[PDB]
């Protein structure tokens, strides 16, 4: 992926359920030692943010990246700790006006 | 656009002058005068912001030139000049004017203008002098006004703009600073002070390496034949007057050692370097390494001589950036490329710079051969990231020759041959610095004063090698930790390998390193370690091996595992410490740096095989300082905007108001607070770039933005405990308004050092154990002085973070004092001390199956305590009957301190009023006094209780007053309906405008509102603070 985007120039990532790729398993008991941090999964996020970190601070013009998940602090510690994540939104249910639209 | 430029001797605040083409085509009859802006060709990848100019016909100048005043940029004839410029007209006219600007004079003329009697004479002696004429003149911050006797500091709102006599309000400054004499103009000097000389025999002269590449257009001789920057190389028409030549066409340079051949060319007036030097591009200090520093030689030695190889070797210079598989098939193809483009000139035992994007992988692009260009667009659509060295022999050249030093390759004939090491030194980035030539991501930088243990890591590794080997070998390991997690560790390596040239190689087995299931894959990672490194380590002069994150490998036995997991981590512990020392066997010289995020969770079983270790902490006030610094000079902010208008900040700002205020304890990342401004900065700048009333020409960040920057940034981070400095107003530490607050201040004014810079070692600290107004008061009374004479407010939130789980909460206490003490200068709030309720066995908690928390909070905080510095306390107990008194005492944490409740007699009645202002009253008198009227011992925080009152009556009499209009809305629409849209569409102001005037906090107050405290309670804490509270 990394590769085609830098090819693509302006360009952009999404992840439509970032919790299969990158969720710390909410237990927080996968092992109880400190490694617990350094599961599977967390070890690819790491990857993942070191390669894009290192092309963003090339050309901040080439590549963002959207995460769509279920509860924005239940995605992941290195997500926030890093300040890879930043500029954010939710949806909310929506009003009556809009209701009506919709329905 | 491009325009011709030129200058003359004329004054700075004249006019410049435009050839007729521009003057017919562009010159707006709409203005009595044309406005433009003019940039130059200044080297490297940044631009000056754009300077406003001033312009009149001239039909005598050549087509599409110009006419600038020399000692507008400081120029002078006595060296050659520029030819062209970056050029705009202004359209649409528009400019702005200043609403300030400020100047400073020598003292007889500051003076002789201070000592008249009106304003319009000085005004008036001050045009003649500078010929300044209002509304006309452009201006900037920093403008000479002559040199060694007055300049233009600084400007309003805007750095440049015209400037009003009659509204441009004029400061006028001196102080006799030397620095006027610093005001030099870009040159003032008589250069035969190096007298002539009739002849000499090499003209030996310090050589160095520019901070940058030079564009090919800034090659004012512009030699015709296509050629590399490789052979050139700059100065000064200086020096070349004492030669006999001008951009010389043939030198050759030799320094106790081989020659090289290379070309000269003239650098121009707008520079900033060295008086005295030739600069030269890093391909040539890759000779002469660190040495060999002075000494060039010039003859005819040919036009078109040397013109092949008939056979070479070229070389792998070797390197962790160059030896590593997967990047070799762009490597091979740039390199190709790059004999491939042109003739070129080397020589032998010459070393040739390479670089490319990495991330290529994969994508291959130039498989159709030869065709029309391509190369050079997607050059230009890369830009190179990672640098090498490849290294060329000595030709083997035909037949004999007196020529045997230096030969040409080009497209036609002999091919590139491969061998496999030629081992070489990398250059001291004190030497000359690549990265910045190359403008990679750069490597931060140090000065050793300020970073102690950088200075201790550089005086480990300077010593291991260099100095060591004239002796007996030493390896060197080093482990790096830090309490706090992203501290820029790493970093500290790839610094300290390029300052003292050590080749560096580094390791990611954080997470690549295969199926790497630490219960599961069993002895990969060795493997994974051992092969790499053995295919690369021999004949790298140097070495040092750092491995990134070694909680990722090594973990501890416990009994929670199965002792098969735990002997597959026995058999990679010692399989790691045998490599580590088998290094040491193979591979003379190794170094080892390792990186740890907690040190506990390595065994002693590895932590044996240290040499060193090194807490490397937080930065603190002076790091922070510098560190600010270097993320707003310009090149660093600039150079991965690609946007064309440049960005900086401007010298308003306040980097001590930063370093403290704004910095707290933030944990480094720095970055995404500079980050964060340079968005809002941009963000206002295309707000304005709307065709809105003027566009500064270039992105200005501002104090206002850093502000807002840092505090999101302390709330974007949402989970954090901390909290900002400032959550405070209108009570800045009234040390009068009671003798109490008279003496808090004693707490923090003499650890501020300013009775003594004490010892840190002898009396016990004066902390406060405060009882003070027992009823109301304390929640605000230790954020008040925090915030006006202290810096910060990150604070125990006392009843949490107590873990349930076995053995583990003294890790919290541990943490919450490390993290306090990780910011310098600032207490801890600490609530009630029965947040803890330390309670002496009984009727409670009863020190068994809990202790952990007192256990350790007895000793390690009154350790800190005693040796009194940095940090300190402001309990604020009631209850001490809940407490042992184990702390509490003169043996450990003193100062019982008590205030009581004020009993009728106050101020704080007036204060009660003031700060029901910001909202208003609207009597004349301030009948603040009928509050008396209470029963006295009463003046608790239902003072503001009471304005909380007396401000719902008023909003219930608005209420009542809308309800009013909306019975009697058949006035003004067909039905008494759609209030909800009806205020809104009215919105006739009476915004909910206050009306204390109805004096209704006698009229809550009236009614005895029982939140009050003032029962036998309160007496007895009143007693009990005496009798046992002392
Ligand atoms: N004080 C600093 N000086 C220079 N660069 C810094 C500093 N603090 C942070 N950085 C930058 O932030 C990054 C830090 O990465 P590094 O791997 O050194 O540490 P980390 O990721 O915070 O910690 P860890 O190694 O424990 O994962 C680099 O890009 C570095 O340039
Ligand atoms: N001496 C005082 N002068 C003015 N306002 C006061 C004073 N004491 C208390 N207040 C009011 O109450 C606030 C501070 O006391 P507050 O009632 O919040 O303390 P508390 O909650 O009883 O304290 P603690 O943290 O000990 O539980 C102030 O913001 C102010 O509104
Ligand atoms: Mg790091
Ligand atoms: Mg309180």
């Amino acid at each position: 992926w990394c590769s085609f985007c830098y090819w693509y120039g302006p360009s952009l990532i999404v992840l439509d359920n970032v919790e299969a790729l990158f969720g710390k398993p909410q237990a927080n008991d996968g092992d109880p030692s400190n490694n617990g941090q350094w599961d599977n999964a967390s070890k690819l996020l790491n990857f993942f943010i070191n390669q894009v970190t290192k092309i963003f601070n090339k050309d901040n013009k080439r590549i963002r990246v959207l995460f769509s998940g279920k509860q924005k602090t239940q995605i992941n510690p290195l997500l926030f700790d890093k300040h890879f994540v930043s500029e954010t939104w939710s949806l909310r249910a929506p009003d009556k006006h809009a209701r009506a639209k919709l329905l | 656009m491009k325009a011709s430029l030129t200058f003359s001797l004329s004054g700075i605040y004249a006019p410049c002058s435009i050839s007729r083409d521009i003057y017919l085509e562009y010159g707006d009859k709409k203005a009595e005068c044309l406005y433009g802006t003019i940039r130059l060709p200044q080297y490297g990848p940044g631009c000056t912001p754009g300077k406003i100019v001033h312009c009149v016909l001239d039909d005598s100048l050549p087509f599409c030139s110009i006419v600038v005043p020399s000692k507008l940029f400081g120029f002078m004839p006595t060296q050659p000049t520029m030819d062209f410029c970056y050029f705009e007209p202004i359209l649409d006219n528009v400019v702005p004017v200043l609403d300030s600007v400020t100047f400073l004079i020598n003292e007889q003329l500051y003076s002789k203008l201070m000592d008249l009697p009106q304003e319009m004479q000085q005004i008036q002696f001050l045009h003649y002098k500078y010929n300044i004429n209002s509304m006309e003149t452009v201006v900037h911050s920093r403008d000479i006004l002559t040199s060694g006797l007055c300049q233009i500091l600084n400007c309003s709102p805007f750095p440049q703009g015209l400037v009003d006599f009659t509204e441009t309000q004029l400061i006028l400054v001196n102080d006799t600073e030397q620095k006027l004499s610093a005001l030099k103009y870009a040159n003032e000097d008589e250069e035969y002070a190096l007298p002539k000389i009739g002849t000499n025999s090499a003209l030996s002269i310090d050589l160095e390496s520019l901070p940058c590449t030079i564009s090919r257009d800034l090659l004012r001789p512009a030699p015709h034949i296509n050629d590399d920057n490789s052979i050139y190389a700059f100065t000064d028409a200086e020096t070349l007057l004492r030669l006999d030549v001008t951009s010389g066409s043939f030198i050759t340079v030799s320094n106790m050692g081989c020659v090289r051949l290379v070309k000269l060319f003239v650098l121009l007036l707008p520079n900033g370097f060295k008086k005295r030097t030739i600069y030269a591009p890093p391909k040539i200090i890759a000779s002469f390494p660190d040495c060999s520093v002075v000494t060039i030689s010039k003859s005819n030695i040919g036009h078109t001589d040397i013109p092949i190889a008939n056979q070479v070797f070229i070389s792998r210079v070797g390197g962790w950036l160059q030896s590593q598989k997967c990047f070799q098939n762009i490597i091979l193809t740039t390199l190709k490329k790059f004999f491939s483009e042109s003739k070129r000139i080397l020589c032998q035992n010459d070393l040739i710079p390479i670089a490319f994007d990495s991330s290529m992988a994969d994508l291959n692009i130039a498989e159709e051969n030869d065709e029309s260009d391509d190369e050079d667009e997607l050059g230009q659509y890369y830009k190179n990231d990672s640098l090498v060295w490849f290294f060329v022999t000595s030709a083997e050249l035909d037949c004999f020759s007196k020529d045997n030093s230096h030969f040409i390759i080009d497209p036609n004939r002999t091919k590139l041959i491969t061998t496999n090491i030629t081992n070489r030194r990398p250059l001291p980035l004190s030497r000359s610095n690549l990265q910045r030539y190359y403008g990679f991501a750069e490597t931060f930088y140090y000065d050793l004063h300020i970073f102690p243990y950088v200075r201790q890591l550089v005086n480990i590794l300077e010593t291991s090698f260099n100095c060591s080997q004239r002796g007996i070998t030493l390896n060197a390991s080093v482990l790096l930790h830090s309490t706090t997690n992203n501290v820029g560790k790493a970093t500290m390596v790839r610094f300290a390998s390029k300052y003292l040239g050590i080749h560096l190689l580094e390791i990611d087995c954080l997470s690549l390193t295969s199926n790497s299931r630490q219960l599961d894959s069993t002895s990969k990672i060795i493997g994974y370690i051992r092969a790499k490194c053995e295919n690369v380590l021999p004949y790298a002069s140097p070495a040092v091996i750092f491995l990134a994150h070694l909680d990722s490998i090594l973990l501890d036995v416990n009994a929670n595992q199965d002792p098969e997991a735990i002997k597959l981590q026995k058999s990679i512990n010692f399989e790691m410490s045998k490599l580590l020392d088998d290094f040491t066997f193979k591979f003379p010289g190794t170094t080892f740096v390792g990186s740890v995020n907690n040190i506990d969770n390595v065994p002693s079983s590895f932590r044996s095989h240290m040499r060193f270790e090194i807490l490397v902490p937080v930065p603190s006030e002076a790091q922070r300082l510098r560190i600010f610094q270097w993320y707003l000079s310009s090149h660093e902010l600039n150079r991965d905007v690609q946007q064309k208008v440049p960005v900086s900040y401007m010298d308003n700002i306040s980097f001590s108001s930063l370093s403290s205020y704004s910095a707290g304890l933030t944990p480094l990342d720095i970055k995404s607070i500079v980050e964060t401004a340079r968005m809002t900065a941009t963000a206002r700048f295309y707000q304005e770039s709307k065709k809105c009333g003027w566009l500064p020409q270039s992105i200005l960040i501002t104090q206002e933005d850093l502000s807002k920057a840092t505090s999101k940034a302390r709330n974007e981070f949402s989970v954090s405990i901390g909290a900002p400095q400032i959550p405070n107003v209108t009570w800045d530490d009234i040390g009068g308004i009671d003798f109490v607050k008279g003496e808090i201040l004693d707490t923090i004014d003499m650890p501020l050092k300013h009775p003594e810079l004490f010892t840190s070692g002898m009396k016990k600290r004066s902390g406060i154990l405060f009882y003070g107004p027992p009823g109301t008061g304390k929640t605000l009374m230790a954020k008040a002085i925090a915030t006006n004479f202290s810096l910060n407010f990150f604070s125990v939130k006392g009843p949490e973070l107590l873990n349930m789980y076995i053995g583990e909460s003294e890790a919290n206490v541990r943490r919450v004092f490390q993290k306090a003490r990780e910011a310098k200068p600032c207490v801890i709030f600490f609530d009630q001390i029965d947040s803890v309720a330390p309670k002496r066995g009984n009727q409670g908690d009863s020190g068994g199956v809990m202790d952990r928390i007192v256990s350790q909070l007895l000793a390690e905080l009154d350790g800190m305590s005693t040796d009194a510095d940095g940090v300190f306390v402001i309990g604020a107990t009631n209850r001490p009957d809940l407490l042992d008194e184990a702390l509490l005492r003169p043996g450990r944490f003193d100062k019982l301190l008590y205030l009581g409740i004020p009993d009728t007699d106050t101020k704080q009645l007036n204060i009660l009023e003031a700060l029901t202002r910001k909202f208003v009253l609207d009597n004349d008198v301030k009948l603040i006094e009928l509050a008396k009227l209470c029963p006295f011992n009463y003046t608790g925080a239902d003072f503001y209780a009471l304005c909380s009152d007396a401000m719902l009556n008023a909003m219930s009499r608005i209420a009542r007053m809308v309800e009013k209009k909306v019975s009697q809305h058949n006035e003004l629409t067909g039905e008494n309906i759609s209030t909800r849209r009806w205020f809104d569409k009215i919105a006739t102001k009476e915004d909910t405008k206050v009306v204390v005037k109805m004096e209704d906090f006698l009229k809550a107050q009236e009614q005895l509102t029982p939140s009050v405290s003032r029962a036998e309670l309160n007496h007895y804490e009143a007693v009990r603070a005496n009798f046992e509270g002392a």
